[PDB]
This record gives structure tokens, C-alpha cells and sequence, in this order.
């Protein structure tokens, strides 16, 4: 505006105008691009809050890699960080196991765990926590004969 | 390329091409955040095994066939003949556009599927919650049969019934995928619009956006120094446009893909990983397991379903 | 006569090669199932035939019954008219400033009075035996196509192959057949000469700017095309 | 150059992409049609009998290749003089026509022929347009156009009622009516024959001796150019990308031969993307495929400045048999690393199972590994059953809000 | 309509457009198909049972 004259000036303000906006509008597409993507990270987030925070889920790698029990949130200047508090079994032993047992010609079966035997001995354990129990009537149920 | 793409090998244009900005250097950065983003959708969903589980040699699970699913030895790519069905059903550097391959194969990717398999089929799913537990097939599908409500006696009963029915639904499902052609039209779309994009660039090429001719070669030796300069800078600012709609399209379809990958490897953790209480999320009905496969561009699910059928009427109080 | 051209009437657009694929291109062409002139029993009037977009001459003539072709602005005196006289081993393409007649008959060698040809342009002899020709004049360049292809029209597929250029730019709107015959009539005036001779017939069909989908095969040869403003499948 | 490129000076471990790799074209080839028409320059040159002044002789020069240097056989020119046009640069310029107009006159009417000069040839017999673009020739005939006795066949006119105008040509044989005395065709007083004969001598000088005059005009009308002088080189290039003009196709690439048959009209070929895939060659009727030489990007595989500045460079989709340890990969080759038989984790990605990383010494390069090898024993009669717990923490960062911006 | 927005009856605009190319074909082919997966959101959600 200092160089040049008033109408030889114009095309070039209009070449600089039509410059400046071509980079402001595909900066606004971007930034429109990052919102969604921010957006549904941010769902993602609110929901892992809500299922993993306020209670306990059933979900296996949504509350953490394992069994999960509990999480603590933490804020930071621009996100969140869970911690999930995970039960992990260790220390697995082998058992030999069987579907049933025939008893006075009843197939019965167990009511929570699995037969368990180490050697001419059987008992009854859940499926998370060897803990050895005799076989009562109270930790199985009968079911038909073992045919 | 930002420089090959908008100037063909012209010095001039090159030097034209540095006064716009720094979008040369802003629109190769967003397509390798794009590349770098897809070679990390294949590692959440597939890559979630730490340690490969193998198949072991006797073939005798309790009396099911999972010879469909399990990879083949003589076949020297080591896949099943349902991932070599859905591999051979997918069909797939020109003024600087290439196609950068990915990291993982689809070799590595058939290993991580077999892994998962042999996890899921041996383990059960202990394999995704802490060290890997051996347990027999048929004590796992009571697991799973109990998980649900219905009781194990039914399983430990009518096992082979269940077994013959889950071999003939195996057998079957070949000859579903084989039916029909547009089975796999998801992983063929996705192909379809990338060479569409890619193709449609070398097109917009040939346009003279308004200048005289489109080739530098030509208006750099009709025309005169700075009158070829108006045509230049028209040129150049013409391939430009073009090619920040195609990298904005590039940065949806990404952004498309990256929340499909999330809601696959979320459906894979929870349906191949062990077994889910919803609905509609591992299958339509009462969901079992999920056995994952591989194809060139995607994952097949395949979930077993256990269904009612032949309901009677009873006086209920 | 009127008869109908069902897949005929294409010809090769542009002089570039292609390799199994597909060229849509805006062209002149012309339209397929259209409905061109059969003149088969007009054996020597109305030569009054415009050329606007062009003409698509057809013909199964026996052998070597047909003398050439004229192509003028209005056929009156110091008017440049094209003539193309197709010897037995060699053809004359020469533009005369000369009124010419009605029927314009060669078995003769002069045809009107006061001849005045000025251009000079020799090429290779042009002259079940389908010959079929497309005239256009663009850009300057009197362009024609011709093929020659065994058998009325079949419902084959037979591209027309560009053969011989020549520059040239006048307001032609002219066209007319040269027969050949036995009983030689000098008189000009005469439209009546019929002889009995083989069967002869020169079609007639306007060419029309449409968009053409050609499909290249692997060897570079027209096999198929498509119009796009007849049928909705098209 | 990593550093150019990423605009720091403490780069962090890892492969960046900063260049692309293009091979240079060595020669050019310029391969246009072999050479034909040569205009009928020789014929007006080297005629047998040349016309008068007054009668000067024109031929139309028009659909033919116009070698101008063919000029220069005709011995030291009184004159070459070229109006508007310079005499080397005539062999370039198209023009729709050349019309050559020669005649004979004495050795002092020479620089007559020329625009603006005037005179007693120029004036009645042959006058050039003031603006005149084109080139007169003059040269010497006394040993072919003397006799002894004297050659009287060549007619000038000397007197006319007005000039004539640019390119007039005038054949009438009137008596010039002088006076007012009306002429009955008759010569005497004030009735003059207006064209006169030349005593053309072996015995005359220099200045009045017969010199032959041609004049070629050169035309550019709005009608196309039918008349281009000549043009060629001669190279067919293979297995190396060099600069093709074939025909006025002009682009860059390797020119090798082929099998894609073409029909007998057609000059080059495209492909699908309409990028030109073969040529013609306008010499001998083979067709060449055009292929692009090496094109490709390269990738510096940096461990960073921090751990030390050994890099390795990986030129990525192009085989590098063309243009420090060479290995090639199926995404690329990668030079400056040792490929190693032993799989680990996976540190710095290359493409197709391929990664990078610092073994400490150089860079390495191996085919990532997947995990560790576990077969658990499958019985039907067998289970593991846990005994101890463990509570372990598992961190997951995730986003939710961004910058709030406002332009 | 590209030819009816940017060139509305001007038989000589269109005609300048045409030398722009695949801009008004890649722009159809994306709203089309924009229209076509608003189709498929109402039978993944309604269309259950
Ligand atoms: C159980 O026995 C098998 C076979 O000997 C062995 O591979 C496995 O490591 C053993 N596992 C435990 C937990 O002792
Ligand atoms: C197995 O463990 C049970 C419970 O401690 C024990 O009673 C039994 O004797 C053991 N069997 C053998 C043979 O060690
Ligand atoms: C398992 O399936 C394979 C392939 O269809 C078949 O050849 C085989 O007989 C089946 N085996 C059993 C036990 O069903
Ligand atoms: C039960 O009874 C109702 C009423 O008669 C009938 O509509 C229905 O089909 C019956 N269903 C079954 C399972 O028998
Ligand atoms: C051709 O046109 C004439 C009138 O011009 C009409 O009578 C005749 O049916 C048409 N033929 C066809 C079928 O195109
Ligand atoms: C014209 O045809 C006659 C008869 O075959 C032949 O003798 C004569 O040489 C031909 N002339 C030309 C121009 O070829
Ligand atoms: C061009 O001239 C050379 C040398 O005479 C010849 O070998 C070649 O065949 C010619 N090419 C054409 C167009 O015939
Ligand atoms: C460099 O190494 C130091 C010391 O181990 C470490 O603190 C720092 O984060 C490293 N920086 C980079 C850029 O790797
Ligand atoms: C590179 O070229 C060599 C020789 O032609 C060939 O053996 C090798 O397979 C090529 N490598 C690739 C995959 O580009
Ligand atoms: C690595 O394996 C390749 C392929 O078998 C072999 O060619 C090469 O000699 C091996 N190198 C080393 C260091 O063992
Ligand atoms: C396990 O399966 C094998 C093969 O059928 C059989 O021989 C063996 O008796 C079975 N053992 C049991 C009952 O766990």
C-alpha cells in the first residue's frame, strides 16, 4: 500500500487475502479433525470412569489386563490417568481332573469348582484358588447315572 | 511428495514452490502421523498375546474339529483354509505417490492369530488374564455353558451332539463366506476408496487450471521468464489445492479406521479373550467364544452361539 | 430409403495408443441406431446432400463401380471444390475454382468447361466388400477415415482407421457420387444415364458431437463403444 | 541433513524421513522424422535461363522442409543481405510460404533491390515492400549470361507514368506517351519504347556486368506453417533414463524396447492414469516402453545423538542394484547395518518384519520377534490350578480436553 | 449439482469447468455415499429384530 497504487495494488490484496484464507481454512478442518478425535477419546474415557471407577466390571482388557477389582483416577493438565488395581493368579500347580464322579450308581456333579486329585485322593476347589475340600452333598449335585 | 508432485522436475518451480509457506513440510507431516497410526492399529488387537501359545501334535480336543481354523503345515505360508479363503477373495511411484508397506506381514499376523487360537483353545481365557492354565476343551465349554445360566449336565451329557452340531456349523460357514461375493465388503471398500484417492490425483494432473498447458516443460519453453510466472504460481497453487482436500480425506478415512480398529481389538479382547455378558456385542444371541482370523486388511470374528429351539408351553406359577 | 445404423459409425478419436482400458471423449460421432439415407435406387437426382458435422459414406459396391467423390462449397464458378478421383493404381486429390454440373460422370475426364485446380496432393490409391469412409473437416484439415471390411451393415464391430490427412479450409456443404458405367452420355444436363450394372448404393448419415466410451484392447484396436445421451444404460 | 530437516540439533532415536532420491539424466536425445521435401531451392539457384528484370521470375515455396543452408554451394555473395530476419537464424523460424522471385540485372542495379532504395529497376520493373522480412542474393553471371556479340535478350523498362507498387509486376509494350502529341503506335518525338535491351559483353567491367538477383519473402499468414526447416540427433538410449523429444513427446525416463504392437497411425501410447507408457520411434518402427529410473525416499534410522552418531540410510520402494553393509529388504534396502540371524524385540520399525536398533557398536537390523515360545501340554485328564495372587497397578493415560483456541 | 451451482446456465462456464476435471465427481461420489451410510444408521439401530 506504500509501493505500488491504489488499482495495481488490488489483485495483489486479493491474491494475499485469497493466500491467508486458503491456510486459515484447511487449519480449521485440522483442528476440527483433532476435536472429534479429542471428543471421542474423551467418551472413551468417560465411559472407562464410569464402568471401572464407579464399580466393577466383568470387561477382561477395558478395566486393565487381567482381572479387574478397582480403579483410581488422577487428573493431569490435559487428561486422566486410571489406575487399575489387577488380581493376577501365579503359582499354578498340576491337578488331574475329571468331569464327574459315579457314586452309588449317580453321576454327580460339582456345584462351584472343579474335581481336583493329587494321587488316589479327590477333592472339590474353585476355579480361581486351590483350596481342598472333601466331597460332601453340599458342594455337588446329582444329575442322572454315569452312563 | 510435495516438491514432485506440484513442480515436475523444473529448478524454477522448486524455488516458486518455497515462497507459499511451509505446507510442504505440514502435508508430509500429516501423512506419516497418518502411516505411523495405522502400523499401531494392528499391534492393539492383535499383538495383545505376550508370549506365542503353539498347537499341541495330538488332534484330539474331546471330539470337535478345528481343522478349518488351525494352520495348515503344507501349505507353506502357515495359515488355516478359512484365513486361505479370505486371502484369496481380496483383491488389491507414479509423479511421486507410493504405498509404504506395512511393519507386520501377513505372515507375522497369521502367527498372532494362531497364537490367540491356540490360547483360547487350550487355555481358554487365562491366557489374556496372567499366565496360561491347561485345561481340557470339553470341561471349558461347561465353563462357558455355566457362565451363561444353563447347567454343565447338558454339556457333559449330549457332548457329542453339541460336537457334531459345532463340526457341522465349522463345515458350514465355508460354504456361507463362499455364497456370497460381497461377504467381505468391508475390507474391499476400505481398498477400493484408497486407489480411488490415489488414482484420482495423477487425473487433476492433466487439468491446465487455467494456464495454457499443464506440463512445466512445455509452458517454460513457449513462454517467457516472467510471463510463464502468473501460469506458475496458478499451477502451483491449483495442485495444491487438490492435494490438502486429498490429505483432509486421508486424515477422516484415518481417523475412520483408527475407531474401527478400537471398537475390533475392544471386540477381540472381550470375545476371544474370554467370554462377555452382552448382548450383541460377541454375536446375535447367547455368546460361547470367538476364534479370530486374518485377512490382508481386516478380522474375521467367527462366534459360537449357543440357541434355543423347539420351545414348549408350560403353566408357570 | 431410410434404414437404421445400429453399431456403426465409429472411428479411432485421437492418434494415441491404449492398452485394455477405457477413453471417454466428447467427439463427433455418429449416433448409434440412428437414421440414415439408403440411396439404392437412385441410379443417376437430388444431389442437394449438406455437410454440417460431416458424412458417413457406406457402401458394398462390387467392384470398382464408384469413380470418387467431390466436396464443394456451393459447386459455382471460382469456388474452391475439393475432388478425390480414385484411378485403378493411383488417386487425385485436387481442388478446381469451376461450376460443376448436375452429375458430374467419369468413364468425362474433364468435367466441367473451365477447370481451375490449384492444390497438388498425391497419396496411395484408395479404390462382402464393405467399404466404409467418415468425412470431417476440422481445424484447417480435411479428415477422413476408411475401412475396408467384409460383410447392408452387419452387426458387428469395425473401427475406422484415420488414413491420409490433408490441410484444407473452405465452408463445404457438399457431397455427391461418382458412378461408373458402360454407355457413355457427355451431356451434362442429362440426369438420366442408368445402365445395367452391378447394385450401388451410397449412404448417407450426419455426424453429431456425442461422448464416446471406447474400450482399447490389449493389441490398441477399438473392440467396443458406448454413447451417453441415448439409452439410460449407456 | 536429519537435523536440517527436523529443525533441532538433539535428534531422539528413531527413523525420519528428510530427501528423496532422484537420478539424474545423463544425455538428451532429440529423435524428430527423418528428412524429406528439401524445398526446390536448387532449381532457382541453379536454373538454366533466368528471366528478365521487368519479367522477374516467381515460384511458391509451400509443403516442404526448407533447408536454407543449402545457399552456401553459390560462391561469396555481393550480397546476402537479410531484411528482418538474420541469415542464421532463418533455418528455424516455420513460415506458411517462401516465395523466391530471381532476375537478371546489370552489376551498378544491384543495391537497387532493397527496400526504400530507388532508382531505375526499382521503380518500374521490381519494387520490394518497405517492410520487407526476408533475404536477397546476389551473385556475378558474366561467364554464362556474356556473349561476344552481345546478349540482347534480356529487357529492362525505363520509362512508365507512375512507380509501381510492393511486388507489381508490369508486361505491357506500349509506347510511352512523353508528350501531349497522342502516340499511334509509332516511336519517334515524345513516343519512346519503354522497354530497352541490355548489351550484355564478355568485354564489360564489373558494374555492368549480368549479375543474377534472387529474392525469398517469407510469409506467416494465420494459416497453419506447411513449410519447417530441418531437425535431429541420433541416440536410442537404453537401461538409462535420459531425455526423449520424441516427435514432440518430451518427457524423461529409460527408453527400452518392447512387445506392445501398435496399429500403423498411432505415435505414442498412455496408460490408465493417462501418463504415457511407450513411443514410436520416428526412425526405425520399433516401439520402447517408458519406464522411470531409481525414484525413491530416503530414511535416516538414527539412534540419536544421545547414544552416539553412527546412522544408516534406507532408500525405501526401489531396488538399489544403481546408485556399510548393502541388504534389501522387501520394503526398501537399508545401507550402514548389518543384518543379524538373531531375533529380538523390536525397537526401530523399517517395514515388512524389519527393525533397527544399537546392539553396543553399529547399527543392526533384524526380523522383529513376535513373543516367546510356550506349548502347554493339552490332556483331557490334566489341569493347572493356581495357588498364589498377586495385585499388580496398571496405568492408562487418556486425553480429554484440548487447547481452547480462538483466531 | 456442480454445474447448476457454480455454472448455473452458462453453457460456456461449463465448459471452463470441465477443464477442472474430477473435482465435482469425487465431491457427488462422497455426498452420495455420505447419504447412503445416513441409510445404514437407521437399520443398525431400528432394524434389530
Ligand atoms: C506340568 O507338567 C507338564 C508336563 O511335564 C509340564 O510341561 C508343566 O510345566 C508342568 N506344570 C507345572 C505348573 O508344574
Ligand atoms: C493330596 O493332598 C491331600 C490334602 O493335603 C492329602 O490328604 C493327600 O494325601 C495328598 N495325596 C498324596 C498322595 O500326596
Ligand atoms: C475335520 O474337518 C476336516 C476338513 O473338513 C475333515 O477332513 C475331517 O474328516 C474332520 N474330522 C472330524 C473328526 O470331524
Ligand atoms: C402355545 O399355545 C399358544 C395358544 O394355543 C399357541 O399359539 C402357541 O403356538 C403354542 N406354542 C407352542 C410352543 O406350542
Ligand atoms: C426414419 O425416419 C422416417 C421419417 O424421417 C420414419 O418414417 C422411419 O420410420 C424412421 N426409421 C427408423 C425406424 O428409424
Ligand atoms: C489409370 O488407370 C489406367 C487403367 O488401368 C492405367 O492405364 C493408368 O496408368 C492409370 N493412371 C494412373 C493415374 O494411375
Ligand atoms: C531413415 O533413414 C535411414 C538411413 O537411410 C534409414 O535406414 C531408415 O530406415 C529411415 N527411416 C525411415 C523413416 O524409413
Ligand atoms: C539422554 O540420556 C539421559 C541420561 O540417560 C536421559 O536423562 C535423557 O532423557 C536422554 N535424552 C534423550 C533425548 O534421549
Ligand atoms: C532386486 O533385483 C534383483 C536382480 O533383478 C532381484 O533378484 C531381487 O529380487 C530384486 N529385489 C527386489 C525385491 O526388488
Ligand atoms: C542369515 O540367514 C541367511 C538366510 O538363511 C543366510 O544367507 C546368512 O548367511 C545368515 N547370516 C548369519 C550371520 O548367520
Ligand atoms: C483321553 O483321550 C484319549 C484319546 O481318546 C483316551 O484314550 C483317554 O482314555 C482319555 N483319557 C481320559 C478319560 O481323560
Amino acid at each position: 500500500l506504500s509501493r505500488l497504487d491504489p488499482p495495481e495494488a488490488e489483485v495483489q490484496i486479493d491474491r494475499l487475502i485469497t493466500g491467508r484464507l486458503q491456510s486459515l481454512q484447511t487449519y480449521v478442518t485440522q483442528q476440527l479433525i483433532r476435536a472429534a478425535e479429542i471428543r471421542a477419546s474423551a467418551n472413551l474415557a468417560a465411559t472407562k470412569m464410569s464402568e471401572c471407577v464407579l464399580g466393577q466390571s466383568k470387561r477382561v482388557d477395558f478395566c486393565g489386563k487381567g482381572y479387574h477389582l478397582m480403579s483410581f483416577p488422577q487428573s493431569a493438565p490435559h487428561g486422566v490417568v486410571f489406575l487399575h488395581v489387577t488380581y493376577v493368579p501365579a503359582q499354578e500347580k498340576n491337578f488331574t481332573t475329571a468331569p464327574a464322579i459315579c457314586h452309588d450308581g449317580k453321576a454327580h456333579f460339582p456345584r462351584e469348582g472343579v474335581f481336583v486329585s493329587n494321587g488316589t485322593h479327590w477333592f472339590v476347589t474353585q476355579r480361581n484358588f486351590y483350596e481342598p475340600q472333601i466331597i460332601t452333598t453340599d458342594n455337588t449335585f446329582v444329575s442322572g447315572n454315569c452312563d | 511428495d510435495c516438491t514432485m508432485y506440484i513442480c515436475g522436475d523444473s529448478t524454477e518451480c522448486s524455488n516458486l514452490l518455497l515462497q507459499y509457506g511451509s505446507f510442504c513440510t505440514q502435508l508430509k507431516r500429516a501423512l506419516t502421523g497418518i502411516a505411523v497410526e495405522q502400523d499401531k492399529n494392528t499391534q492393539e488387537v492383535f499383538a495383545q498375546v505376550k508370549q506365542i501359545y503353539k498347537t499341541p501334535p495330538i488332534k484330539y480336543f474331546g471330539g470337535f474339529n478345528f481343522s478349518q481354523i488351525l494352520p495348515d503345515p503344507s501349505k507353506p505360508s502357515k495359515r488355516s483354509p478359512i484365513e486361505d479363503l479370505l486371502f484369496n477373495k481380496v483383491t488389491l511411484k507414479f509423479n511421486g505417490l507410493t504405498v509404504l508397506p506395512p511393519l507386520l506381514t501377513d505372515e507375522m499376523i497369521a502367527q498372532y492369530t494362531s497364537a490367540l487360537l491356540a490360547g483360547t483353545i487350550t487355555s481358554g481365557w487365562t491366557f489374556g488374564a496372567g499366565p496360561a492354565l491347561q485345561i481340557p476343551f470339553p470341561m471349558q465349554m461347561a465353563y462357558r455353558f455355566n457362565g451363561i445360566g444353563v447347567t454343565q449336565n447338558v454339556l457333559y451329557e449330549n457332548q457329542k451332539l453339541i460336537a457334531n452340531q459345532f463340526n457341522s456349523a465349522i463345515g458350514k460357514i465355508q460354504d456361507s463366506l463362499s455364497s456370497t461375493p460381497s461377504a467381505l465388503g468391508k475390507l474391499q471398500d476400505v481398498v477400493n476408496h484408497n486407489a480411488q484417492a490415489l488414482n484420482t490425483l495423477v487425473k487433476q494432473l492433466s487439468s491446465k487450471f487455467g494456464a495454457i498447458s499443464s506440463v512445466l516443460n512445455d509452458i517454460l519453453s513457449r513462454l517467457d521468464p516472467p510471463e510463464a510466472e502468473v501460469q506458475i504460481d496458478r499451477l502451483i497453487t491449483g495442485r495444491l489445492q487438490s492435494l490438502q482436500t486429498y490429505v483432509t480425506q486421508q486424515l477422516i478415512r484415518a481417523a475412520e479406521i483408527r475407531a474401527s480398529a478400537n471398537l475390533a481389538a475392544t471386540k477381540m479382547s472381550e470375545c476371544v479373550l474370554g467370554q462377555s455378558k452382552r448382548v450383541d456385542f460377541c454375536g446375535k444371541g447367547y455368546h460361547l467364544m470367538s476364534f479370530p482370523q486374518s485377512a490382508p486388511h481386516g478380522v474375521v470374528f467367527l462366534h459360537v452361539t449357543y440357541v434355543p429351539a423347539q420351545e414348549k408351553n408350560f403353566t408357570t406359577a | 430409403s431410410y434404414t437404421n445404423s445400429f453399431t456403426r459409425g465409429v472411428y479411432y478419436p485421437d492418434k494415441v495408443f491404449r492398452s485394455s482400458v477405457l477413453h471417454s471423449t466428447q467427439d463427433l460421432f455418429l449416433p448409434f441406431f440412428s437414421n440414415v439415407t439408403w440411396f439404392h435406387a437412385i441410379h443417376v437426382d437430388n444431389p442437394v446432400l449438406p455437410f454440417n458435422d460431416g458424412v458417413y459414406f457406406a457402401s458394398t459396391e462390387k467392384s470398382n463401380i464408384i469413380r470418387g467423390w467431390i466436396f464443394g462449397t456451393t459447386l459455382d464458378s471460382k469456388t474452391q471444390s475439393l475432388l478425390i478421383v480414385n484411378n485403378a493404381t493411383n488417386v487425385v486429390i485436387k481442388v478446381c475454382e469451376f461450376q460443376f454440373c448436375n452429375d458430374p460422370f467419369l468413364d468425362f475426364r474433364v468435367y466441367s468447361s473451365a477447370n481451375n485446380c490449384t492444390f497438388e496432393y498425391v497419396s496411395q490409391p484408395f479404390l462382402k466388400n464393405l467399404r466404409e469412409f467418415v468425412f470431417k473437416n476440422i481445424d484447417g484439415y480435411f479428415k477422413i477415415y476408411s475401412k475396408h471390411t467384409p460383410i447392408d451393415l452387419p452387426q458387428g464391430f469395425s473401427a475406422l482407421e484415420p488414413l491420409v490427412d490433408l490441410p484444407i479450409g473452405i465452408n463445404i456443404t457438399r457431397f455427391q457420387t461418382l458412378l461408373a458405367l458402360h454407355r457413355s452420355y457427355l451431356t451434362p444436363g442429362d440426369s438420366s444415364s442408368g445402365w445395367t450394372a452391378g447394385a450401388a448404393a451410397y449412404y448417407v448419415g450426419y455426424l453429431q458431437p456425442r461422448t464416446f466410451l471406447l474400450k482399447y484392447n490389449e493389441n490398441g484396436t477399438i473392440t467396443d463403444a458406448v454413447d451417453c445421451a441415448l439409452d439410460p444404460l449407456s | 541433513e536429519t537435523k536440517c530437516t527436523l529443525k533441532s540439533f538433539t535428534v531422539e532415536k528413531g527413523i525420519y524421513q528428510t530427501s528423496n532420491f532422484r537420478v539424474q539424466p545423463t544425455e538428451s536425445i532429440v529423435r524428430f522424422p527423418n528428412i524429406t521435401n528439401l524445398c526446390p531451392f536448387d532449381e532457382v539457384f541453379n536454373a538454366t535461363r533466368f528471366a528478365s528484370v521487368y519479367a522477374w521470375n516467381r515460384k511458391r515455396i509451400s509443403n516442404c522442409v526448407a533447408d536454407y543452408s543449402v545457399l552456401y554451394n553459390f560462391a561469396p555473395f555481393f550480397a546476402f543481405k537479410c531484411y528482418g530476419v538474420s541469415p542464421t537464424k532463418l533455418n528455424d523460424l516455420c513460415f506458411t510460404n517462401v516465395y523466391a522471385d530471381s532476375f537478371v540485372i546489370r552489376g551498378n542495379e544491384v543495391s537497387q533491390i532493397a527496400p526504400g532504395q530507388t532508382g531505375n529497376i526499382a521503380d518500374y520493373n521490381y519494387k520490394l515492400p518497405d517492410d520487407f522480412t526476408g533475404c536477397v542474393i546476389a551473385w556475378n553471371s558474366n561467364k554464362l549470361d556474356s556473349k561476344v556479340g552481345g546478349n540482347y535478350n534480356y529487357l529492362y523498362r525505363l520509362f512508365r507514368k507512375s512507380n509501381l507498387k510492393p511486388f507489381e509486376r508490369d508486361i505491357s509494350t506500349e509506347i510511352y506517351q512523353a508528350g501531349n502529341k497522342p502516340c499511334n503506335g509509332v516511336a519517334g518525338f515524345n513516343c519512346y519504347f519503354p522497354l530497352r535491351s541490355y548489351g550484355f559483353r564478355p568485354t564489360y567491367g564489373v558494374g555492368h556486368q549480368p549479375y543474377r538477383v534472387v529474392v525469398l519473402s517469407f510469409e506467416l499468414l494465420h494459416a497453419p506453417a506447411t513449410v519447417c526447416g530441418p531437425k535431429k540427433s541420433t541416440n536410442l538410449v537404453k537401461n538409462k533414463c535420459v531425455n526423449f523429444n520424441f516427435n514432440g513427446l518430451t518427457g524423461t525416463g529409460v527408453l527400452t524396447e518392447s512387445n506392445k504392437k501398435f496399429l500403423p497411425f498411432q505415435q505414442f501410447g498412455r496408460d490408465i492414469a493417462d501418463t504415457t507408457d511407450a513411443v514410436r520411434d520416428p526412425q526405425t518402427l520399433e516401439i520402447l516402453d517408458i519406464t522411470p529410473c531409481s525414484f525413491g525416499g530416503v530414511s535416516v534410522i538414527t539412534p540419536g545423538t544421545n547414544t552416539s552418531n553412527q546412522v544408516a540410510v534406507l532408500y525405501q520402494g526401489v531396488n538399489c542394484t544403481e546408485v556399510s553393509n548393502v541388504f534389501q529388504t522387501r520394503a526398501g534396502c537399508l545401507i550402514g547395518a548389518e543384518y543379524v540371524n538373531n531375533s529380538y524385540e523390536c525397537d526401530i520399525p523399517i517395514g515388512a518384519g524389519i527393525c533397527a536398533s544399537y546392539q553396543t557398536q553399529s547399527i543392526i537390523a533384524y526380523t522383529m520377534s513376535l513373543g516367546a515360545e510356550n506349548s502347554v501340554a493339552y490332556s483331557n485328564n490334566s489341569i493347572a490350578i493356581p495357588t498364589n495372587f498377586t495385585i499388580s497397578v496398571t496405568t492408562e493415560i487418556l486425553p480429554v480436553s484440548m487447547t481452547k483456541t480462538s483466531v
